[PDB]
């Protein structure tokens, strides 16, 4: 399992505008 | 690709057991220690653990009598500790994230991680249920161009 | 924004604790609403109390 590849970093990386907790890799929320 | 059986058995079973564990680990609290500690790790770990259990929350509404009867029944007791022990774990971590973000600092890493989960799964949830409302609007565009052709 | 607008609305203490000290602690929670708001937009761009 219930990570769930990757709720630690990469699924918190759906926005992750928070540098630096860091707690989440990269990078943004919208690219349109 | 139509043979996703063992991933659904070890991931519905591991979604049961490991999100029973993530009903405390990814539902981390008491008190902040950077809001869970680290609710971008923790509460968003319950978000993706609830996105892997969106197979039992949102794709339970996609798997509506697909091929069998226990895909959402024998896995539903695997979703009792799987879905509402991950989605409400992300909502104990989310109501305790924003409540932890309601804690006077709150903080330079607690609201960073916690709010980062609450923008990642927030806007991801917004485009997600906007993709389901645009599945009734892309189906209202599509199946209501088929059922409501009118023919 | 309803935790600073339920903490803010909760900081009224409707008496008003002299006669009109509701906006003292309530507007103090509005200062904490600006600090938590801009701190959270510094934290999260997409959601979670931008402004």
């Amino acid at each position: 399992m219930d990570r769930f590849q990757i709720g630690d970093e990469q699924l918190l990386r759906f926005y992750q505008l928070k540098t630096i907790n860091p707690t989440h890799s990269w990078a943004q929320d919208s690219s349109k | 690709v139509n043979t996703t059986s063992s991933i659904y058995d070890r991931i519905y079973n591991f979604v049961a057991l490991m999100e029973h564990i993530e009903r405390l680990l990814v539902a981390e609290l008491a008190e902040d220690a950077l809001e869970t500690g680290c609710p971008h790790l923790l509460e968003i770990h319950f978000l993706l653990t609830s996105a892997r259990d969106f197979q039992e929350q949102v794709v339970v509404m996609a798997k509506e009598a697909t091929e069998d009867a226990q895909r959402t029944v024998m896995k539903l007791f695997s979703r009792l500790s799987g879905i509402i022990s991950k989605f409400d774990k992300l909502l104990d971590g989310l109501t305790y994230d924003i409540v932890e973000m309601a804690r006077a600092e709150q903080i330079s890493l607690a609201i960073r991680l916690f709010k980062i989960y609450d923008l990642e799964e927030r806007e991801d949830l917004r485009i997600e249920a906007i993709r389901n409302i645009i599945k009734k609007k892309e189906i209202e565009i599509e199946k209501s161009s088929i059922k409501k052709l009118p023919n | 924004n309803s935790i600073s607008e339920m903490f803010g609305e909760m900081r009224e203490k409707y008496v008003g604790d002299q006669k009109f000290d509701v906006l003292d602690n309530m507007d103090w929670i509005f200062n904490e609403l600006i600090i938590v708001k801009e701190h959270i937009a510094n934290c999260c761009p997409p959601h979670w109390n931008i402004f």
